[PDB]
């Protein structure tokens, strides 16, 4: 649905790494039940995998571990959660 | 010159405005280009991460040829309130954005506390916690300032 | 494994909710691909199951439902991203 | 008196201070309670949202029985960074701050500017603009100091 083009999986990768980043901190606070402990772990592991399979199939110049995917994450999540681009470094 | 309007999704729409155009006309022209009305939009820098001053002209803001501007769309919708004094005014607003935000918006917005008035849609008090789309708000309605 | 303790299936509930609700938003910037977008509507789904088998196990005075639930679940995104308790609220 | 410290799974500590405690005992009591140390830990009054004051008693922040608190956890690794003479120097650290951010650290901690030195691990340099998980430092890991 909607009118997504290409480019869309980038900015998905990069959503669900801040989505796993959420979870992780989440379960710091011995919060995240134990279905969801396993569904944090098969989040991480499909998306190594996603992440491999797409940075071979770009520039060098633009090739991110998880680790640095999940910054892009946490950025765009808190664009959406205060819907002010003014949130993604500047807003807090 | 030309302008690069970015959306989260990777797209970008290089609006090509020289000009002194405000920021009306460049949320104008982008809804033309991909359906999203001007009130659903939300724009920033792309650095500056500053959201942009609607009265002021994008030259003026440090837009220059191949600029970045930030675009999120929001589901929102625009309303009036009207005061104790009967004049309407008019505020966007986000369905999800719970009457306690709208009070402090019209607090500053007006020049008044929060802590005084209820706050009313088709005579229906509304209370602080819950959001908005609770009371069925739609396109250009009216809410009420109960002093 | 972490241990959790009771409410951890509850504020699991929250939490995704939140999850949720931030796909959605993703996906009106048609940015969300096509798989992602299929993930959000089983989430969605899955979501609302665990929503009422777990609210018939709650008092009446705390059952809440899927939409009520996201807004918690924002709640707690807020302040998961900034790790501060002081952007739950107004901040 | 006898206060409660909420947690976002619904855990909830009744940590009781009667004359003048401060938050840092606040946070020791609560961290033998759940086993996660008092610096991993970062709390805030319920509602006024104001992030308490360290040195002074919980009394004066408007802190009495019945109050709530939350608390929130924030996950940190202990690591040690050596200088040009040798000594490692200990250092807690987040995974996802920067790396400028620990070069920073490790200035005021041996009184010196941060524009001399590369910071390195596994002799693989680290760029002040990534994380440090990009790195993945562990527990008790040593990274070096590059003048």
């Amino acid at each position: 649905q909607i009118e997504v083009g290409p480019g869309a999986t980038n900015a998905t990768i990069n959503f669900e790494a801040g989505i796993l980043e959420c979870y992780e901190r989440f379960s710091w606070q011995r919060a995240l039940d134990y279905p969801g402990q396993d569904r944090l772990h098969r989040l991480k592991r499909k998306l190594e995998s996603r992440i491999k399979t797409h940075n071979k199939s770009e520039p060098e110049n633009k090739r991110m571990s998880l680790e640095e995917r999940k910054a892009i994450g946490v950025k765009m999540m808190k664009v959406l959660l205060f819907m002010d681009p003014s949130a993604g470094i500047e807003g807090f | 010159g030309d302008l690069t309007v970015k959306m989260l999704g990777g797209q970008e729409i290089l609006v090509p405005l020289r000009d002194s155009m405000t920021v009306s006309e460049l949320k104008q022209f982008i809804a033309q280009k991909i359906n999203v009305p001007a009130f659903q939009q939300r724009l920033a820098h792309l650095d500056s991460r500053e959201v942009l001053q609607e009265g002021v002209p994008l030259v003026l803001q440090g837009l220059r040829a191949g600029s970045t501007v930030l675009l999120v769309v929001q589901n929102s919708i625009s309303i009036l309130v009207r005061n104790d004094k009967g004049r309407s005014s008019p505020y966007e607003v986000q369905l999800k954005q719970t009457v306690a935000e709208l009070k402090q918006q019209v607090c500053q917005k007006e020049r008044v506390q929060a802590d005084q008035f209820w706050l009313s849609f088709e005579g229906r008090p509304m209370d602080d916690e819950h959001p908005l789309e609770e009371y069925g708000l739609m396109k250009g309605c009216t809410v009420f300032m109960n002093l």
